[PDB]
RNA sequence: GAGCCGGUAGCGGGCGUGGAUCCCUGGAUGUCCGAAUGGGGGAACCCGGCCGGCGGGAACGCCGGUCACCGCGCGCGCGGGGGGAACCUGGGGAACUGAAACAUCUCAGUACCCAGAGGAGAGGAAAGAGAAAUCGACUCCCUGAGUAGCGGCGAGCG
RNA sequence: GCUGUUGGGAAGCAGCGCCAGAGAGGGUGAAAGCCCCGUAGGCGAAAGGUGGGGGGAUAGGUGAGGGUACCCGAGUACCCCGUGGUUCGUGGAGCCAUGGGGGAAUCUGGGCGGACCACCGCCUAAGGCUAAGUACUCCGGGUGACCGAUAGCGCACCAGUACCGUGAGGGAAAGGUGAAAAGAACCCCGGGAGGGGAGUGAAAUAGAGCCUGAAACCGUGGGCUUACAAGCAGUCACGGCCCCAAGGGGUUGUGGCGUGCCUAUUGAAGCAUGAGCCGGCGACUCACGGUCGUGGGCGAGCUUAAGCCGUUGAGGCGGAGGCGUAGGGAAACCGAGUCCGAACAGGGCGCGUCCGCGGCCGUGGACCCGAAACCGGG
RNA sequence: AGCUGGGGCUAGGAGUGAAAAGCUAACCGAGCCCGGAGAUAGCUGGUUCUCCCCGAAAUGACUUUAGGGUCAGCCUCAGGC
RNA sequence: GGUGGAGCCUGGGAGUGAGGGCGCGAGCGAUAACGUCCGCGUCCGAGCGCGGGAACAACCGAGACCGCCAGCUAAGGCCCC
RNA sequence: GGGAUGACCCCAGGCGGUAGGGGAGCGUUCCCGAUGCCGAUGAAGGCCGACCCGCGAGGGCGGCUGGAGGUAAGGGAAGUG
RNA sequence: GACCCGGUGAAAUUGAACUGGCCGUGAAGAUGCGGCCUACCCGUGGCAGGACGAAAAGACCCCGUGGAGCUUUACUGCAGC
């Protein structure tokens, strides 16, 4: 999960890595891989996106 | 966590139930068996029996309705001066209906029991009991006619 | 789609609080009926009963 | 259109079956059912002509498509796709890196 | 950019790295019928007139133009005519159904017919809405709302 | 992205790699990121359509004042009769249209604010145009908890065809050899078709309207069994005999016992109905509301809709609104009360949503089949 | 009052009929085809896997109602008592 | 007294409203009908699944979870079948 | 009720069933799980099975036939028997 | 024509049938149930008594709150006048 688009098209691309949009958080795109990677600037974002 | 079970725990009831039988809805298609339930039936709320089923029941509710419709007449929204003690400060509408209560049609008038906070609530109708409640803590002004 | 209300059970039942059904009683009904006697005074507002069943299923959004 | 592929009448290696790995030489596009005919497969043709002309002696008879997925280019190499370097005017078919 | 001469398989017959086969764009030719339109016609056919062309010839021929009808302006000229799976507007417009019969009603201004029109149509700038010393064209979507109402105050419609 | 491997065939397996803004998919003799076509990304229009999205000009627009009452769309407004439209079915019937009749004025005009009238407002009819957003899908593209040849269109195929109909119209079935046609040279029988060899191929009970090819059905061979037997055809029991050798299955000789299936029924073996058999197709769903339940979330709060912004099979923003917090009453209204009443007797009535899921109901065609018919257009 | 070939007219509540309700494209007390239309059917048929638990009714009232339906009776499920 | 697929209440889902035989009490009929209409049952309905009744829904015995090449019995039988 | 939970362990009853109500399940197609795991050292399918597990629905395993797809546990939506 | 032989060779119907008779019995008219009595298995040509044979979801009757046609001093419309 990063907002920063020049490394979500090096890992768009890999057998092991769901890229996605800092804003696209969802829990089905969470559930399905095993680990989770982010971004301070989308761990800000998820912080206050939710409560 | 893994797509693997986070199921629902164990109450869906989803047997969505088919008929297809023999054993279950075995086959006269569960309720059903007669006739004059195969494909319709015409209310059966209003209707029939072809008696009156309650037209024997007789309009009270009068002033229904001159055909312009009803008057756009004012409406006001009874609050409890207790579910208005919720909160604290210079009560008013948008310290309603902008937090909770009043449902934004016409302005309000609070009534009611409870425990009557001293504040000063600028309403807009009030209840005789109600004015004794919060004059006896607090005070109050009145509506707007502006 | 979007569920009916019957006008007709509205213009002659009003749905209570706690969900009874209220009605005028029926006889005194201008009143093509008789000359007085108190039965025109007990025709006041009854409430039925396992008839609401099938008839709060009609008057259900406005009550 | 979709129907252009890998080469064209020159030699080519086949890395495809029995004959996997065999340079053969001009290969004979063949290209509608997407083959060539090159010099792989040889099965014998049962058959005599439509025409009744010069009768059985023996089969040695002729070759079979060979679809074209199969038929790896040369050049002063082995395999290596070709590529396109145009030189400002020109479109010619430069392989995976030797030349030409 | 090397194979082609359509769905080729066969005569073998040619044609292409001086550029083909293809694909796109723009022309040309578009027989005859068709709005059919020179007249007729039983569509894909007959029979013409005028001008211009080939003893190929004056008579029958054939070629290439032009010859319908209506609407608009000054004999003269620019459009229209028919088609289109639905979409839309207008003119007409049912009935079975539902009301547990049925006539008012509903189905429904639905289907269908006709006209028109176009990539949309419609409507549209207020003699509007209706409670606000208010909103400010029209259309569409969601709310309003199954509300207000209408209703053999039934069915239901809204 | 090469090698080795079993193989008909490798991309499968294994080793050693490499690309990735390309690990979407297809085909490749099967299971291919690295063979091909592709995809990510990025170029490309001479010619035509296209297009203020971007800037350019044109056409047009710039009796503020105070007056002499000039002009503000005519058989029109308004009125009546007749109707349609709007929620409006004659109703208290306005309004908007207008078929009939009477019939005006141009701003101290005229219409409207739901009979009407008077105040207060609103707005200028009887002339026209006016993009945008919206409906649509013959068309082109992609997308599918869409179908895979009785499905999906009626047509995957030479189908709106054959065939039926005078006609309007109806209207079918019918895909798959294999990797490649290498689609069987040559014999032999036969007139040929068809075979049997040979050959192909991994496979030819893959051999040509050919993959798999079930069942009904029809044969052939074998085992058991029947020609003094009786039965809804079986079942249980023993016994006999060939298969496996413990125990089994196959047969059925005798005995015992046994009135088929479904539907409709007060009752069916029923001499009530349907069913020749087999294979397929075939009938409780869905949209929006509602009523109860349950799993959840939040909880006197709950809660989005259309739309907006963004993707890759990322979702957020949007509180207009809807429910719910107070009810009584016809209503004004009053309020933990309200109403009936003269009554401070009496009595009537007096406190959650949003999803998912299920039962059920409403309107939907609403479980599927079938009418006689009715009407419109031909 | 003939028959018949050709050319033509008249068509759906309409034609036509020396009349029978006959004929109108092989079935006419209102043709056929398409469309409304998946009309409607209180009717007949049919409803497709398995197991387990509990298990009725054919009665009353009312019905333009008597083969249908509404409500109660009998039934089941869940909750509370 | 009665712990029973007893009850009472609320809510969901019904089905059913063509019943029938037998017994008893009656009506109608003829002190007829496997007749018809009720009341109290019962049973079939849905228990004919089983035993007896020769066969046979409702007569008599009895409420079938499944098995067993065990037993005691009900109605009914005991010469054979 | 026993339980020193592991609610497996016993106990008293019940267990015909139509319309029905209620609860468990098995299957088929598709999807998530899946850029995964199986599969030519033979997929789906077909024919068998006297075996195995399940009360059953069915599921496994084995044998041929087939010659290329299949898709786990848990879940979801049905054009589901 | 039928019948035999050679050739081509349909059909409606059909639950499966390994399909006897009588007395009973059973939804009241039995090959199928019980009891008895006959009766080797299989045809061919026949006759038609049965299989409530076939055919037509009775064409008479009744029910449908079906549908039409028609009538009229039924009701209400419309044409016409
Ligand atoms: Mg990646
Ligand atoms: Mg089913
Ligand atoms: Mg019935
Ligand atoms: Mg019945
Ligand atoms: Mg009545
Ligand atoms: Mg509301
Ligand atoms: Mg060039
Ligand atoms: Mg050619
Ligand atoms: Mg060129
Ligand atoms: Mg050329
Ligand atoms: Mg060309
Ligand atoms: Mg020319
Ligand atoms: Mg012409
Ligand atoms: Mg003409
Ligand atoms: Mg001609
Ligand atoms: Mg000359
Ligand atoms: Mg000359
Ligand atoms: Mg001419
Ligand atoms: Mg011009
Ligand atoms: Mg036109
Ligand atoms: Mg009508
Ligand atoms: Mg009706
Ligand atoms: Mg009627
Ligand atoms: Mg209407
Ligand atoms: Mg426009
Ligand atoms: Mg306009
Ligand atoms: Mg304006
Ligand atoms: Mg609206
Ligand atoms: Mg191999
Ligand atoms: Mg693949
Ligand atoms: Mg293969
Ligand atoms: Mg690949
Ligand atoms: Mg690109
Ligand atoms: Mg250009
Ligand atoms: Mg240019
Ligand atoms: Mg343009
Ligand atoms: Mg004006
Ligand atoms: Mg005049
Ligand atoms: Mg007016
Ligand atoms: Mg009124
Ligand atoms: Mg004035
Ligand atoms: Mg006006
Ligand atoms: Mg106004
Ligand atoms: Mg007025
Ligand atoms: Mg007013
Ligand atoms: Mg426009
Ligand atoms: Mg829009
Ligand atoms: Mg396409
Ligand atoms: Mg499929
Ligand atoms: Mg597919
Ligand atoms: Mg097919
Ligand atoms: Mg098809
Ligand atoms: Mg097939
Ligand atoms: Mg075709
Ligand atoms: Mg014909
Ligand atoms: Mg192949
Ligand atoms: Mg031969
Ligand atoms: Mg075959
Ligand atoms: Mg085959
Ligand atoms: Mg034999
Ligand atoms: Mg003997
Ligand atoms: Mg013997
Ligand atoms: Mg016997
Ligand atoms: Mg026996
Ligand atoms: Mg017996
Ligand atoms: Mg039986
Ligand atoms: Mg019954
Ligand atoms: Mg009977
Ligand atoms: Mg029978
Ligand atoms: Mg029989
Ligand atoms: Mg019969
Ligand atoms: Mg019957
Ligand atoms: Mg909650
Ligand atoms: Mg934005
Ligand atoms: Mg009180
Ligand atoms: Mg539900
Ligand atoms: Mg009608
Ligand atoms: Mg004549
Ligand atoms: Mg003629
Ligand atoms: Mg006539
Ligand atoms: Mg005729
Ligand atoms: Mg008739
Ligand atoms: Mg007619
Ligand atoms: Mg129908
Ligand atoms: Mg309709
Ligand atoms: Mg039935
Ligand atoms: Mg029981
Ligand atoms: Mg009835
Ligand atoms: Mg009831
Ligand atoms: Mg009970
Ligand atoms: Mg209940
Ligand atoms: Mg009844
Ligand atoms: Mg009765
Ligand atoms: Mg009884
Ligand atoms: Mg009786
Ligand atoms: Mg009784
Ligand atoms: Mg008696
Ligand atoms: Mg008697
Ligand atoms: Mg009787
Ligand atoms: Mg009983
Ligand atoms: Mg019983
Ligand atoms: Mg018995
Ligand atoms: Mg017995
Ligand atoms: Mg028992
Ligand atoms: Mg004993
Ligand atoms: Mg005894
Ligand atoms: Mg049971
Ligand atoms: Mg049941
Ligand atoms: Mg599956
Ligand atoms: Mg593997
Ligand atoms: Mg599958
Ligand atoms: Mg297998
Ligand atoms: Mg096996
Ligand atoms: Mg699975
Ligand atoms: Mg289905
Ligand atoms: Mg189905
Ligand atoms: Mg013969
Ligand atoms: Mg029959
Ligand atoms: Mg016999
Ligand atoms: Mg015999
Ligand atoms: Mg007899
Ligand atoms: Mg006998
Ligand atoms: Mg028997
Ligand atoms: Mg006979
Ligand atoms: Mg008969
Ligand atoms: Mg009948
Ligand atoms: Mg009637
Ligand atoms: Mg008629
Ligand atoms: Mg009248």
């Amino acid at each position: 999960v990063t907002g920063n688009e020049l490394v979500r098209r090096a890992a768009r691309n890999l057998p092991w890595v769901v890229t996605l949009a800092p804003e696209g958080l969802n829990v089905y795109d969470i559930v399905r891989t095993e680990r989770l990677v982010m971004d301070l600037d989308a761990w800000e974002v998820f912080q206050n996106r939710i409560g | 966590d893994l797509r693997p079970n986070p199921g629902a725990n164990k109450r869906r009831k989803r047997v969505g139930r088919g008929p297809g039988s023999g054993h279950g809805k075995t086959a006269t298609r569960g309720h059903k068996g007669q006739k004059s339930r195969s494909g319709g039936l015409k209310d059966p709320r209003r209707f029939e029996g072809g008696r009156s089923t309650t037209l024997m029941r007789l309009p009270k509710r009068g002033m229904q309705g001159q055909v312009p419709g009803e008057i756009k007449r004012p409406r006001y929204q009874g609050v409890n001066l207790k579910d208005l003690a919720r909160f604290e400060g210079e009560v008013t509408p948008e310290l309603l209906v902008r937090a909770g209560l009043l449902k934004k049609g016409y302005r309000l008038k609070i009534l009611g029991e409870g425990e009557a906070k001293p504040l000063k609530v600028v309403a807009h109708a009030f209840s005789k009991s109600a004015l004794e409640k919060l004059k006896a803590a607090g005070g109050e002004p009145v509506l707007l006619e502006a | 789609p979007k569920m009916k209300t019957h006008k007709g059970a509205k213009k002659r039942v009003k749905i209570t609080a706690s969900g009874k059904v209220v009605a005028m009683k029926t006889g005194k009904r201008h009143l093509n009926w008789q000359k007085s006697g108190k039965e025109i005074r007990q025709k006041g507002r009854k409430f039925v009963l396992a008839k609401p069943e099938a008839e709060r299923i009609k008057l259900l959004l406005p009550y | 259109r979709v129907k252009m592929h890998v080469k064209k009448g020159d030699t080519v290696l086949v890395a495809s079956g029995k004959y996997k790995g065999r340079v053969g030489k001009v290969k004979e596009v063949l290209p509608k059912k997407y083959a060539v005919i090159v010099e792989g497969v040889n099965i014998v043709k049962k058959a005599v002509r439509v025409s009744p002309k010069y009768p059985q002696g023996g089969f040695i008879e002729k070759e079979a498509p060979l679809h074209a997925s199969k038929v790896r280019p040369i050049c002063p190499a082995c395999g290596k796709p070709t590529r396109v370097r145009k030189k400002f005017l020109e479109n010619g078919k430069k392989i995976r890196v030797c030349a030409k």
